[PDB]
């Protein structure tokens, strides 16, 4: 139902700062190049990026490779990650490596400080076919939620 | 066998040359193949038995006069059907177009059990029918 | 931008250009040229006109549904000025006449009439102001076409001083009035010229590449507040090119010289026609002024535009004009700059 | 002009990886160790033939197939890229 | 500000939390001016005088298959292995946890229905933290 | 086997070929009639290039059967024109004289639109 | 009904305007802007609510065959009427 | 019998069956299946390389004698590996009968003319030319005949665009009528009417 999300408050046109310092509207051209004078004239430390979290691949990549031809490093991202040990380095550090499906399998699911009822509603309901059909026992270490 | 004498060619069938379609329409365009989902509105199964192929969709832009859906794409509604992943792909070989297959979704069988809607021990027991 | 001038499309007849422009003297030589470019793009184009509505039927086939609006409107009415420019993005002037009427003179046309647009235009809101002027405007002229033309260049600039201006050279098309003006003294056995037809160097330019040059220019954000030279690549002398104006009609060219005061009579003489006259003294004043140079103003090159030489295209106009190998003799080009 | 990033791609079940997997399983935690602030992407993909990627400063990158190596001849590729910058 | 699409006007990869690949499709095209995002960036390239190596959207997935393979291979889940390493370096260095309990950032549902942009901007999910909030009425 | 199949009129690229250049030359002869009968205001030069323009786009071609029906299709064409059953908007239409040039870089495609 | 914008054009029972830097209002310049000025949802309105002696009614929308399919109305809701999802006519129970 | 049911008729499903087989047992060189439909119409599927022989004994042969093509025509079928299925359905005055011979073909593979045979089959094998390019090998004159002049692909193939790759209208510039891509005001709306659930079980393909 959050579709209808999608037609209210995009952003549908370039947009640079006037001298009055409001957003106005500009054509392309205008705007890239007002941000590209900027990238040439920084370099390392200086350029930095956040990505948000429905940021696809194609535009993560693409932004690295343009920040790293600036010889930046600083591409972050706003959901924490550790990266003590092997951080990253790893996949397995920070998957689910067992498989949305791998619960039906499982006979013990122990829960350490999340509500997957709403962080994955979806998993979340897996949990309940398992709990359901195999009898699965399940803990939580946590705020005890519904 | 046949009194018909025939030759040898080894080149790939390629036709992209002579169906008449113009160079944006065989380059650009990205065939999508794939069997269709079921409609989750109703439980029919009848419409996930054969292939499809389909294209990337295009802009659609509003008509200044009445505000009609407007486009510029002459492929944007075709769909072709076809019997077998196979014959898809050989179709679109031979027309020149770039394409991605997407495997068929067979719903896997499940264990159905009205008895267990009265267990005496374990979870699945109804309460309301 | 707002919602609804945003482009749409792929450059054709249904897609959306985004340009809204009023187009004043859309009913004449130029202007048929202009709304096709406009139309081919899906540009909403406004069309007031002062003649029968049959006159503008030309025009219909140039837009999708709806692209072309048609209004009327009077060149002394600033009110009908105002309900033809207040919606659009741009106003393009192509108002005018090569003679004098009992109701309108070369100072309502060229002065008052484009004054009373840029003014119009300007407080409406109106964006963009293209105002056509001519090359060899000035004041000091004797052609008195040439004279207001300057004047009226000088009004727009301070009344719209964000006007782009064009002054375009003698312009040669299907249409024209200058190759199929020579191909027509062949009508009468005189072919008359001031000297013999020498000391008058001509730099013609195609008319679709004054169109070219006017739609870029609407596209162009450096294109404001300027004025352009719009030139053919060759300067001819006018004796070479009504030359080879006949040769390339298969004409017999029978030249002869006359001097002004003998050319401004036969000028009075079609003055009197109640229509279009073949000729006036204006005209033959105009016909032999020496095209100026002025190398300080961008020209074509600027807005991207490639001058079109004119023996590609002499065949294209003057083919109705032949009487029924192909050696057709190029005109001696004036040794470029 | 140096080092920025080091990635590792294999397969895990195919014998042409099978000294990237050996590297990785005894040589890969003291790597880490000693580059602690290097990143060292390793990337199992199946049926991919094994590669190793450095990125060097301004974006400039290096490729080196590791196809049939041994765990002792991934270890002088990598040295080679610890060492030799590019 | 540069305006980029959203999920349903691009064709895009996105890899969930198994680690498995999936694309979108194109259902609309973005509105007004909006643009593919990767294409911005690679537009913007141009101009900085740093173009990138790819003009196209299968230029830009072979290159994401020369930075992590796993990211091209659509609808399957590669499993990743070596938890003992990944535990011999967490050991490395002992950091303490802190004494707050966990608590999640969503307890009830009135916290589920707006967590982005698309949700925020969403009328009928403001619909649903009223009716979950103040009541039926 | 499956390779085996039935020829149109040429058993081999060879054969095609001597086909292509009978098609080209009666292709050149005819431009000149045709700028003339049609009286076109583009040049014999300009026909002539758009002939050879278009025998080129097709220069990739290793399958004979497919050579043979580009003849096939090229020779109808060549028909049309001397017969005069075309008119002149058929013969121009190879000009495309009202297309406006579209963008071929990769900026000038981003700033118009969203196809690639 | 028919209200105006402040640019002077009418509203349509759509609630169609063009707004004020809309260029498309110019092809209603030596024009007009065809409105329908009868108004269904005012129209519908004035309709008086019929009190009826059941607890379930039929509405076929008047004249037989010559209205909609008919469809039965349940009137057991004491805090508003029953509406005929056609027509739009209004029932009420009396009394229950 | 029932007001609102076809009758069936099985004197003419078994003469026609049994005339199928005179068919196949005459010409085994060529005849590929033989099917007779629930409303008697007798189909006679055969090699390519048949066309002449085949269609010269249904015309000339005493116990068959189809003097008359009623028409000929073509179908495109992309799932298959020969797309295009040729059909001649012919006529016999003498015997009161109508048959349908069928046989198939690929974009490059030539069939041949069956003019020899039916001098009505001249302009229907220029449309099947023309709609589907489909090449008829020796045809006295196989060239467009429905398309315009220079006109560019086969507009009856399932892949072709309902509204084709190019419009034509009158330009004032060039004085003359020009093509353009296709551009529409409004887009033909695709509509998917197929129901999800089965209609026709007696037709049921195995999974
Ligand atoms: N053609 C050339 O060689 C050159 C032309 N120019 C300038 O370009 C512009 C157009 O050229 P061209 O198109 O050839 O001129 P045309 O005479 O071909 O068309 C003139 C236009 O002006 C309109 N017009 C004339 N007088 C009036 C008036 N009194 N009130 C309202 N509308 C009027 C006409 O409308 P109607 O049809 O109602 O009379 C017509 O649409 C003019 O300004 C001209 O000076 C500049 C340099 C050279
Ligand atoms: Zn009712």
């Amino acid at each position: 139902f959050a579709y209808d999300g999608l037609k209210r408050q995009r952003l549908t046109e370039p947009m640079v700062r006037n001298e009055k310092g409001l957003l106005t509207h500009t054509t392309w051209e205008d705007a890239l190049s007002r941000v590209a004078g900027m990238l040439q004239s920084f370099q390392g430390n200086d350029v930095a990026a956040i990505a948000g979290g429905l940021v696809d691949a194609e535009a993560l990549i693409a932004l690295k490779d343009l920040l790293n031809r600036v010889d930046s490093d600083t591409l972050c991202t706003e959901e924490v990650f550790p990266t003590a040990g092997a951080g990253t380095d790893l996949r397995s550090n920070y998957l689910l490596n067992t498989t949305i499906a791998g619960v039906e399998e499982a006979d013990v699911v122990l829960l350490v400080g999340t509500n997957p009822r709403f962080e994955a509603p979806l998993f979340n309901a897996r949990i309940r076919k398992s709990w359901l059909h195999n009898d699965l026992k399940v803990a939580l270490i946590g705020s005890p939620v519904d | 066998t046949r009194d018909t004498q025939l030759i040898t060619v080894d080149e790939k069938l390629d036709i992209t040359t002579i169906t008449g379609v113009p160079e944006e329409h065989i380059k650009t365009r990205k065939a999508r193949i794939f069997v269709p989902a079921r409609n989750n509105m109703q439980s029919g199964v009848n419409n996930t038995k054969k292939w499809k192929m389909e294209f990337d969709t295009r802009e659609r832009w509003e008509n200044p006069l009445m505000g009609w859906a407007s486009t510029a794409d002459p492929l944007s509604n075709l769909v072709l059907t076809f019997s077998t992943k196979e014959d898809a792909v050989a179709f679109a070989e031979k027309n020149g177009w770039s394409y991605d297959v997407e495997e068929r979704k067979v719903p896997k069988p499940k264990s159905k059990s009205y008895g267990a809607n009265f267990s005496w021990n374990k979870r699945t027991r109804v309460s309301t029918k | 931008l707002h919602h609804a001038v945003i482009p749409h499309g792929k450059g054709g007849r249904s897609s959306v250009s985004g340009i809204v422009a009023t187009v004043f003297g859309a009913t004449g030589f130029l202007g048929r040229y202009v709304v096709n470019h406009l139309g081919r793009m899906g540009s909403q184009v406004i069309v007031p006109h002062r003649c029968e509505p049959y006159d503008t039927m030309h025009l219909r086939p140039m837009g999708d549904l709806g692209q072309i609006i048609f209004m009327d409107w009077n060149g002394r009415d600033k009110d009908s000025i105002r309900r033809a420019v207040e919606h659009s993005s741009v106003v393009i002037n192509l108002v005018g006449r090569e003679w004098e009427t009992q109701n309108f003179d070369f100072e309502d046309v060229f002065v008052k009439i484009p004054q009373a647009i840029a003014q119009v235009s300007k407080e409406a809101g109106v964006e963009k102001f293209i105002h056509i002027s001519h090359l060899n405007a000035d004041i000091k002229s004797s052609s008195k076409y040439l004279r207001s033309k300057a004047v009226g260049e000088k009004e727009v600039r301070e009344t719209f001083p964000e006007a782009t201006i064009i002054k375009p050279a003698e312009i040669f098309g299907r249409e024209d009035r200058f190759l199929n003006y020579f191909a027509n003294i062949r009508w009468f056995g005189g072919v008359p010229l001031i000297s013999l037809g020498k000391k008058t160097v001509k730099q013609p330019v195609y008319i679709v590449d004054v169109t070219k040059g006017i739609i870029n220019a609407i596209k162009d954000p450096d294109a404001r507040g300027k004025t352009f030279a719009f030139v053919g690549p060759s300067r001819y002398l006018l004796f070479d090119l009504v030359q080879y104006v006949f040769a390339v009609a298969h004409r017999p060219f029978l030249p002869y010289p006359l001097p002004h005061f003998a050319y401004r009579w036969i000028g009075r003489l079609f003055e009197i026609s109640p229509f279009e006259p073949w000729t006036t003294r204006d005209k033959v004043e105009r016909i032999h002024t020496t095209d100026k140079i002025l190398p300080h103003l961008p020209g074509l090159e600027d807005l991207g535009v490639e001058a079109t030489p004119l023996e590609l295209k002499a065949i294209e106009v003057l083919r109705r004009h032949r009487t029924y190998i192909e050696d057709v003799q190029p005109a001696k080009t004036i040794p470029t700059s | 002009l140096g080092l920025r990033e080091i990635r590792i791609h294999l397969c895990q079940r195919s014998p042409g990886s099978q000294g990237v997997r050996d590297f990785i399983e005894k040589r890969y935690v003291e790597l880490k160790k000693a580059n602690p602030d290097l990143p060292i992407l390793i990337r199992e993909c199946s049926d991919v033939q094994p590669k190793l990627w450095a990125r060097y400063a301004f974006g400039q990158e290096k490729n080196v197939s590791l196809n049939n190596f041994s765990a002792d001849q991934v270890t002088r590729a990598l040295e080679n890229v610890l060492s030799s910058k590019a | 500000i540069l305006p980029g699409a959203a999920y349903t006007e691009k064709s895009a990869t996105y890899v969930n939390t198994e680690g498995r690949a999936q694309q979108t499709k194109v259902a609309v095209t973005p509105p007004g001016l909006a643009r593919e995002d990767w294409k911005i960036i690679r537009a913007l390239s141009e101009i900085a005088g740093m173009t990138l190596p790819y003009d196209t959207l299968d230029q830009v997935r072979n290159r994401l298959e020369e930075v992590s393979p796993n990211l091209v291979r659509y609808d399957d889940v590669e499993g990743a292995n070596y938890f003992q390493q990944a535990s011999e370096l967490s050991k490395l260095v002992n950091q303490q946890l802190l004494a707050d309990p966990l608590v999640p950032p969503q307890l009830t549902i009135k916290d589920f229905y707006m967590t982005d942009s698309i949700s925020r901007a969403s009328q009928t999910m403001a619909k649903c933290v009223k009716a979950v909030t103040e009541g039926a009425h | 086997a499956s390779t085996s199949v039935k020829p149109i009129f040429s058993r081999d690229m060879n054969e095609a070929k001597r086909r292509v250049r009978e098609l080209y030359r009666a292709w050149y002869r005819e431009v000149p009639n045709t700028v003339h009968l049609f009286q076109l205001d583009i040049s014999v030069k300009q026909g002539r290039d758009k002939v050879r323009e278009m025998f080129k786009k097709n220069a990739h071609i290793t399958d004979p059967r497919v050579v043979d029906l580009l003849v096939i299709k090229g020779k109808m064409e060549l028909e049309e024109t001397i017969k005069v059953w075309k008119q002149r908007t058929h013969v121009m239409r190879f000009f495309h004289e009202t297309e406006a040039p579209r963008p071929k870089d990769f900026l000038s495609k981003f700033y118009v639109g969203h196809d690639p | 009904g028919v209200r105006t914008s402040p640019t002077g054009e009418k509203v349509t029972h759509t609630g169609q305007v063009y707004d004020d830097g809309d260029y498309r209002k110019v092809r209603f310049v030596g024009r007009q802007k065809e409105v329908n000025e009868n108004f269904a949802i005012d129209l519908i309105a004035e309709q008086p609510v019929s009190q009826v002696g059941s607890r379930v009614i039929s509405c076929d929308g008047g004249g037989g065959a010559l209205g909609h399919p008919r469809v039965y109305i349940n009137l057991d809701k004491e805090t508003k009427t029953g509406t005929c999802g056609y027509c739009g006519l209004q029932f009420r129970q009396q009394h229950h | 019998t029932r007001p609102t049911v076809r009758p069936r008729n099985d004197v003419a499903h078994k003469q026609l069956s049994a005339f199928g087989e005179y068919v196949a047992e005459i010409l085994p060189k060529y005849v590929q299946q033989v099917q007779v439909s629930c409303f008697n119409e007798l189909e006679i599927c055969i090699h390519p390389d048949g066309v002449i022989p085949v269609l010269t004994f249904l015309r000339d042969h005493s116990n068959a004698q189809f003097k008359s093509l009623a028409d000929l025509t073509a179908v495109d079928i992309p799932t298959r590996q020969n797309r295009f299925e040729i059909v001649y359905n012919l006529l016999s005055l003498r015997f009161n009968s109508r048959i349908r011979v069928k046989t198939y073909t690929d974009e490059l593979t030539p069939i041949e003319s069956s003019v020899p045979v039916y001098k009505a089959a001249n302009w229907y094998e220029r449309e099947i030319w023309d709609m589907f390019g489909v090449f008829f090998a020796n045809h006295p004159d196989l060239r467009r005949i429905l398309t315009d002049y220079g006109f560019e692909g086969h507009p009856f193939r399932k892949d072709f665009p309902l509204s084709g790759y190019v419009e034509l209208r009158y330009d004032d510039e060039v004085k003359r009528v020009v093509a353009e891509p296709v551009e529409l005001a409004q887009e033909f709306r695709k509509f998917d009417l197929n129901s999800p659930w089965e209609a026709f079980p007696a037709y049921r393909q195995p999974p």
